[PDB]
């Protein structure tokens, strides 16, 4: 059951070099590439995310694509740099220009052949395949374009497996960019068609969650993609370790997805707390739910109190009890039963790994379907619509060759997304 | 990756001594062309290429034009100190001046004069592998300013076409004057400068003369002092793509965040940390202190006040030590002021760079040593009051056909003067339509 | 191949020769601030004295 | 110090204390800066120790198994080794080398010479008196010093190709230490320094300080040191590579300049 | 436009580049000891079901959720380690024992002269400090050996 | 079961300079001829490409042939040199001044006796003679006039042994020579009745080879001689070493020529791969296999996916399991059915060795004769109907002695050619 990665432009590529540092960590691979590891079970799933080179080596089943190459330059010249297999860095000669069409339809088309040659060299060495997964953030040029153009190439060619994104979407206080909303508007319109499951995280949050949990003074990009590289190496954790109640990317989608249209989720991550305070407390289930349902701690700007759970799924890392476990589920759905959507008996599945991250005694990540996601479209097309009234800074989309009736499409489906979210939170048995 | 300068007439070539002063000093190049070796770190690095080309022998050679029609300012920098930097054929010069006539230029002596530099940008352009962009400082005061610089922009987008243009122009001071014939001048600049330019910076010198009285404590500034500003502000808007930073800015970038419409292009320049050596060890120089300083109308490079019009665009440039969290909290206080007002067509207004290197000390500069600095290039509806009061002087001069029979006798038909004006009438008008809010229902 | 490659070791370079001279600035901060400390004191007694 | 406790004072103080426990405690690898640039100096500070280098033979002659430098005719360096600029390559481990100034024997520039076991198939063998003496024309290994590592290394060299090139200019033959020895490619000759009396001195003794030109036996290709110049721990050093460098390169074959020309240095009297 | 004289002023002109260092992640995630974390490499099945007739010990309940060491099953990571010992990045340095039929690496006049000449003294005095010598085993020999079978 | 080795011209001098080398090397010869080499599989078949003399040494059975001696005298001069035997280099005293006619008729009478001369000594000293060895340049002068005279000098004194030739031809995109289209005809004319196999290498296929593959960034002749001089001894390795599944020339040659006519090669070598990448992935035979099918590493100008596959070879080196090769050999033939003649049932012959090159683990040597091949034959043909309607440099060619007769015979019978692989590749199976 092998995944395969994807890595696109600059945010792409910074969180995937800690990801793989992350990944290359529990495996107890050596920054050399050597497998220097002390116990089987380490070995015994490697092949998961790695290929084996001759002579005890292993590369990362990854590719990294970007037009520029500064960020590929500063990855390889990374301490773990080295790990990565030479031929699987692929880059142009200009930059997106943060332009949508440009990414998509110009200088897209001319190396995304090479990029599919790379992805089906990939999938087919693997003798299973499992889905794919790809970072990277809608708000850019490459990774908007880019991304979504191999995301359709890819469902094309292997419509049965699954496909799995993490994606960075604006903050709702200050921009980064002046053209966000045309590119998040088309992105989330690719993605809604070809996507399975999809995974949002704002930097806000994550900056909430340094200054409010952490407490640290003047937190850096290398700390948001430390928590982001965490939560995403733990939704895999049951595929490549043994436990007493294993799960699958499939068996999460299952329990999941209601409908196949309903599947972007909100994340979090549990075991938080300040250097200082650390010494005081000691980890248990309690603490990790009570912390893990606490809005601080979750990865989205949107709040859970505004809106409703159709689904959420907990997997949890450790040697502990299943009576813990299930009863704090029942405790958290009876006490707080307005939130919970009622047509829906049960809503939450739960997860048991015997193997924690490296320095916990227990952790858990947790994934949650949740109709208050809605309020950022809604946000996103209120922008939108104001500037495409005055067609703002249309010449550049126009001049690149996109038709105008794309941008009328996009708007519709997203206000149809966010009306078919809005429909089921206000759903009744009757 | 590469970018090439073009300096026209006598303004151009002397901002840009200081200019190639501060890109010498900051990469470490001699004056001579060399660059001393480093006995610390191994290898060298490529940051000069972005304006420099070196030989097989490792001597170093920038890569820009020197375009003028009188002899002397081109000769003097041949006889100066720098004499062997540039190569020879770079600094091009003719025989005689234009005259403060933009018909000279234009037509009667420019036209011999252009296809040298055209031969020259060519050759330039073939020794490239990564071209990004031109960079164009002229005036358009002076008459070989404005004639062959439009002419020279109208040959070089019909050969090279798509390839960006960004100028950094020196307009006529509102009130503040060297010559009679200015508005004439400028505003017959300003007609080819709209068809074809993609940004343009907006520069005045009484802007600049406020700016070393008020902040800096000289009262007798020369040009030298106000070239060695305008270079620190190309420096931090070049910086992006020349050292390693968290957020890089491609020249690209610009045009696509500051432009909304093909003709909208007219920008504003400032630059924060303006401060005396003995001024600056009293004082912290925190972001948010500098973020505050960008706005006010006493630290612009251009005489206007933005309390009269409404924000499109800002990008906002920080080199040096700063951190993400600190810009945003920053910018979001920003946005909370009542006194800042943006059109309500954009409401993302924003676009940021962080880049590591802080901004470096020239031996016989002015400004103190800061370890960070904030410099902004925003595009504002206020900028028509300066294109009207042109307009006002040149309908003074033109009802009575103050100066015209030089214009005619130097090649150019009256019927001109009346298209250009109409031009740049129709440019006020799109000002007006562009910056009316329908914020108000029914 | 090879301006990639010595532009990797550049910047390895210097980065690890930007870290290590943080350290001894701090370092020798410290070393100060105690220095002075241990020298005032010596002086209080030997004037009592 | 402490500073005024206004704000945040209390978390940064414990995290600050946190990290310094940390960089002072752990051990962390390569990742850690100071411990690598102490690592680096003890480094430097073992290769340059002394060592205790043999007196000139009564005889006059060039003897095997005695502790020599090998000095280039036109860079004046010392040929030396860096033990840690090694690569793993399909053909084994390689070890870059180059020539260096220094101030006297050392660790890093004092070799051996060991006989190889067959000669061109026309050789005329030396008498048994005359075992220990170096000849012109018969094949020898140069290897370092047993006090220097565990497994003795010695000099190579492969054939140029796309994949083989020399290490600064990339223009010439890849000369390294390796521990493969006793092979193919680990065998040199020396020939006489006047280029007409080359073949009437061959199979014949060698003096004690004659300058001469070092051949690979299996390439044919003479033994050289440019002026190209790259930094490493130790400093400035030159390039060694094996090549023919001549005065036009329009007759490759001809006579050659002075950096093809090496010397053995021995102890002072 | 007086240009510079010195090699220093030129140095001195640019000031250097500041430097942000990121926060390591043992100073966000660790809880235990932060100079010796615990390893924690034990599932529950393995600790749960021993040979308890054969003498391995059994866990009570306590004991299997809070009990600290690693896994007993080494086979493929000690083959591994082996190898890696072989091909020259193995610590242990499993090799060097002993010398293929047709792998040879020294001349045997090596050995008997020029070879047995160490002085252990010096050798003892130039290895002390922080810094060791590593050892490259003869692996082009060894596949060269290998190379010529069939 | 000795080979003679013929060099003739500048390509062939500096071409055959380099096979010698790796030659030498491969067998632990140094150039001295003394035997340095460290197993007996390398000693006990040295005879099929060297002599033995006097006292333990080696000299290689090749002859030099050239019109002028400057390329002589700088092999001669070079550090190999001396290992060649002083009476086999023959050479004239004017050139062949880039000239088929004069090559063929005026100067090539008086070299060719004591060519043949040398040539019969070397063919009546073998105890058992196996087939020639010729290399030469078809776009050059005395390569094309010299070479075929002596082809056809051979082929009537020895018509029972075997005609092999490695043969350059003119790169579609720049030439070296203007007379290039006459001198290529004839010599086509030449070979289509003297000889037994010929294969044809491409200079552009050996830059693209070197600069996509192997990423040179600055190549020269070294290397492109290296690559020939790489696969020319590897066609001939299992000839001499062990190995599981034996193959000779003759052999290659009856399971690779269907009809008599059709006796022209495309040749390609796999494990070719940068020196960076190389430790980043072992060798397997899935990974030789789909290399040395693809275009990318093959090194002609015509693509296999514009015609079909009439026969095939693939040599491998090593220790290997025959089923992976079969199964490989069928997969390929299965999946890309549409590429291979339908009235032969398998079309790929493969052989086993035991010996790999020298640092490699594992290396395959692929010999194709594909209907794609026409494609080059039809283009020299309209370049030389373009020449020779205008009488564009004719004058020199009747001034050596020609009949324009021979011209339009030389034009009809490679038209003749073509048209025959036209045939046998839109053949059905009716
Ligand atoms: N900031 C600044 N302004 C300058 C400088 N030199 C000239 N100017 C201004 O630019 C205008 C004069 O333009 P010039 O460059 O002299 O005109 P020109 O290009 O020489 O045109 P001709 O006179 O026809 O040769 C006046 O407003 C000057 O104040 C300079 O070095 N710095
Ligand atoms: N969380 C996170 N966000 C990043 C990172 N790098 C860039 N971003 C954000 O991504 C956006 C810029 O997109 P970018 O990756 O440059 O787009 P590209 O130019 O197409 O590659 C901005 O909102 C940045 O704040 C990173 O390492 N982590
Ligand atoms: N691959 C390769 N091609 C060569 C070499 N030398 C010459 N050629 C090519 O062969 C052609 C010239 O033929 P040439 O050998 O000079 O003919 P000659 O004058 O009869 O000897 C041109 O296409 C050259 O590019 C060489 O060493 N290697
Ligand atoms: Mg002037």
């Amino acid at each position: 059951r092998e995944i395969v990665c994807v890595q696109a432009g600059q945010c792409g590529n910074q969180i995937g070099s800690k990801f793989w540092e992350v990944i290359s960590d529990e495996h107890g691979v050596d920054p050399t590439g050597t497998y220097q590891g002390d116990s089987d079970l380490q070995l015994e799933r490697i092949n998961v995310y790695f290929d084996e080179a001759t002579g005890g080596r292993y590369v990362p089943r990854s590719v990294l694509i970007d037009l520029e190459p500064g960020t590929m330059d500063s990855v390889r010249a990374g301490p773990y740099g080295q790990i990565f297999r030479p031929d699987n860095f692929i880059f142009g000669q200009s930059g997106a220009g943060n332009n949508w069409a440009k990414g998509h339809y110009t200088e897209g088309a001319e190396l995304i052949d090479s990029v599919l040659d790379v992805c089906c060299k990939e999938a087919e060495s693997c003798d299973c395949l499992q889905g794919f997964q790809i970072c990277h953030s809608l708000g850019g040029g490459t990774g908007s374009g880019m991304g979504t153009l191999l995301i359709s190439k890819l469902r094309e060619q292997y419509p049965d497996r699954i496909m799995m994104t993490f994606s960075i979407i604006p903050s709702p206080k200050v921009s980064d960019t002046v053209v966000e909303p045309y590119n998040t508007t088309l992105s989330v319109h690719q993605l809604v068609e070809n996507s399975d499951e999809s995974m949002c995280i704002d930097n806000e949050a994550l900056y909430d969650i340094c200054f409010r949990t952490l407490k640290l003074t003047t937190p850096t990009f290398g700390d948001l993609n430390h928590l982001v590289s965490a939560v995403v190496s733990g939704v895999t954790c049951c595929l490549r370790f043994p436990g007493q109640l294993n799960s699958d990317l499939r068996k999460l989608a299952v329990n999941l997805v209601p409908f196949p249209r309903l599947h972007f989720f909100m994340m979090g991550f549990a075991p938080l707390t300040s250097r200082g305070s650390q010494q005081y407390r000691g980890l248990s289930v309690p603490e990790l739910t009570q912390q893990m349902f606490d809005a601080k701690n979750m990865m989205q700007a949107a709040d859970p109190r505004h809106g409703r759970y159709l689904t959420a799924s907990a997997l949890f890392r450790g040697r502990m009890s299943t009576k813990e476990v299930d009863e704090q589920m029942l405790n958290v759905q009876n006490k707080n039963s307005s939130y919970f959507i009622e047509w829906i008996p049960n809503n939450i599945k739960s997860s048991v790994c015997d193997i924690p991250p490296k320095g916990l005694k227990m952790a858990v990540t947790f994934i949650g379907n949740n109709t208050c996601i809605q309020e950022m479209f809604r946000r996103v097309g209120e922008q939108f619509t104001l500037m495409f009234r005055r067609k703002a800074f249309l010449h550049w989309y126009t001049g690149e060759g996109m038709d105008e009736m794309e941008f009328t499409e996009a708007e519709s489906n997203m206000n149809d997304l966010v009306s078919e979210y809005q429909q089921y939170q206000d759903a009744t048995i009757e | 990756r590469e970018a090439i300068c073009i300096h026209i007439g006598q303004a151009g070539c002397q901002v840009g001594n200081a200019c190639w002063e501060l890109f010498c000093l900051e990469h470490g190049i001699q004056p001579d062309g060399a660059m001393p070796s480093d006995k610390t770190i191994g290898v060298e690095d490529d940051a000069f290429n972005t304006f420099f080309s070196e030989t097989g022998a490792g001597k170093h050679v920038p890569r820009a034009v020197f375009l003028d029609l009188e002899p002397t300012v081109v000769d003097e920098v041949r006889t100066g100190t720098y004499r062997q930097l540039f190569h020879p054929e770079q600094l091009i010069s003719g025989k005689e001046d234009a005259a403060n006539n933009y018909a000279r230029g234009h037509y009667t002596i420019g036209k011999e004069i252009v296809d040298l530099c055209l031969d020259r940008i060519r050759k330039l352009a073939d020794n490239c592998t990564g071209l990004q962009g031109f960079l164009v400082y002229h005036a358009v005061g002076g008459g070989t300013g404005s004639g062959l610089g439009a002419l020279l922009l109208e040959r070089l987008s019909v050969d090279y076409g798509k390839k960006s243009k960004l100028g950094y122009t020196v307009y006529p001071s509102p009130q503040v004057s060297t010559a009679v014939v200015e508005p004439y001048n400028s505003v017959l600049s300003t007609h080819s400068l709209l068809e074809h330019t993609d940004v343009a910076a907006m520069l005045d010198n009484e802007a600049i003369y406020d700016l070393t009285r008020r902040n800096l404590d000289i009262e007798r500034p020369t040009y030298t002092n106000l070239n060695r500003l305008i270079g620190q502000v190309v420096s931090s808007l070049t910086a992006s793509l020349r050292f390693d930073g968290a957020l890089n800015v491609d020249l690209t970038e610009f045009q696509t965040n500051l432009v909304p419409y093909p003709r909208i292009h007219f920008v504003l320049t400032s630059y924060a940390p303006v401060i005396s050596a003995e001024k600056a060890y009293h004082e912290q120089l925190s972001v948010s202190e500098i973020s505050n300083a960008v706005f006010e109308p006493a630290s612009m490079m251009t005489k206007c006040d933005p309390r009269h019009g409404k924000y499109m665009a800002c990008c906002l440039m920080y080199r040096g030590d700063v951190v993400p969290k600190d810009v945003n909290a920053a910018v979001a206080t920003i946005k909370t002021k009542r006194t800042i007002q943006f059109v309500d067509w954009s409401p993302t207004g924003f676009k940021c760079g962080i880049n590591y290197q802080p901004p470096t000390v020239v031996p016989g500069g002015d400004l103190a040593k800061v370890q960070r600095a904030v410099c902004m290039i925003a595009n504002s509806t206020a900028i028509a009051e300066v294109f009207a009061r042109i307009d006002h002087k040149f309908d003074l001069m033109y009802s009575k056909r103050a100066f015209v029979h030089w214009y005619v006798g130097e090649g150019m038909e009256e019927g001109e003067f009346s298209e250009a004006r109409e031009d740049l009438a129709a440019l006020e008008k799109d000002y007006e339509e562009v910056g009316a809010e329908s914020a108000d229902m029914d | 191949m090879d301006a990639g490659d010595a532009r990797v070791e550049r910047l390895r370079r210097v980065n690890r020769y930007k870290a290590v001279q943080a350290e001894l600035a701090r370092e020798r901060e410290e070393a100060e601030f105690q220095a002075m400390r241990e020298r005032k004191i010596s002086a209080a007694a030997r004037d009592e004295a | 110090p402490r500073k005024a406790l206004l704000g945040n004072w209390f978390e940064e103080e414990a995290y600050m204390r946190d990290r310094k426990r940390l960089l002072d405690s752990c051990d962390r690898g390569v990742v850690d800066a100071a411990r690598e640039t102490q690592r680096i100096i003890a480094k430097v500070k073992h290769h340059n120790s002394a060592y205790p280098m043999a007196e000139p033979h009564e005889d006059g002659y060039l003897h095997f198994y005695a502790p020599l430098m090998l000095q280039n005719a036109a860079t004046l360096g010392f040929l030396s080794l860096d033990l840690e600029d090694r690569t793993l390559r399909p053909t084994g481990w390689h070890v870059a080398c180059s020539t260096a100034p220094a101030a006297g024997p050392a660790l890093r520039n004092c070799f051996v010479l060991v006989p190889a076991p067959t000669g061109p198939t026309d050789m005329i063998p030396a008498p048994p008196d005359e075992q220990d003496i170096v000849h012109y024309g018969q094949p020898f290994f140069i290897m370092t010093v047993p006090e220097l590592c565990d497994n003795p290394l010695s000099l190579l060299s492969e054939p140029k190709g796309p994949l083989s090139a020399s290490k600064v200019t990339g223009k010439h033959q890849d000369v390294f230490f390796s521990p493969d020895g006793a092979s193919a490619e680990a065998m040199w000759v020396a020939d006489f320094a006047n280029p007409d009396h080359r073949e009437d001195m061959r199979d014949l003794p060698i003096k004690a300080d004659a300058v001469l030109v070092i051949r690979h036996n299996h390439t044919n290709t003479p033994l050289a040191s440019s002026k190209a110049v790259f930094f490493n721990d130790f400093g400035p050093e030159n390039e060694v590579c094996c090549g023919r460098f001549v005065n036009n390169p329009g007759t490759p074959c001809g006579p050659m300049k002075d950096e093809n020309y090496w010397t053995f240095v021995h102890s002072e009297n | 436009f007086r240009g510079t004289k010195t090699d220093e002023e030129l140095a001195n002109a640019k000031p250097p580049s500041c430097f942000h260092e990121n926060a390591l992640p043992e100073l966000l995630f660790y809880h235990n000891e932060i100079t010796n974390p615990p390893k924690n490499l034990l599932t529950v099945n393995e600790l749960s079901y021993t040979n308890a007739k054969g003498g391995e010990e059994v866990n009570t309940l306590h004991d299997i959720l809070h009990k600290e060491g690693v896994s007993k099953k080494r086979d493929k990571t000690i083959a591994i380690r082996r190898e890696l010992g072989f091909i020259g990045y193995g610590a242990p340095h499993e090799g060097s024992l002993l010398a293929s039929k047709g792998a040879t690496a020294t001349p045997l006049d090596y050995t008997m002269r020029c070879g047995t000449t160490t002085d252990q003294n010096f050798l003892e005095s130039t290895r002390g400090g922080c810094y060791k010598p590593p050892v490259i085993p003869a692996i082009g020999r060894m596949q060269e050996k290998q190379r010529l079978l069939t």
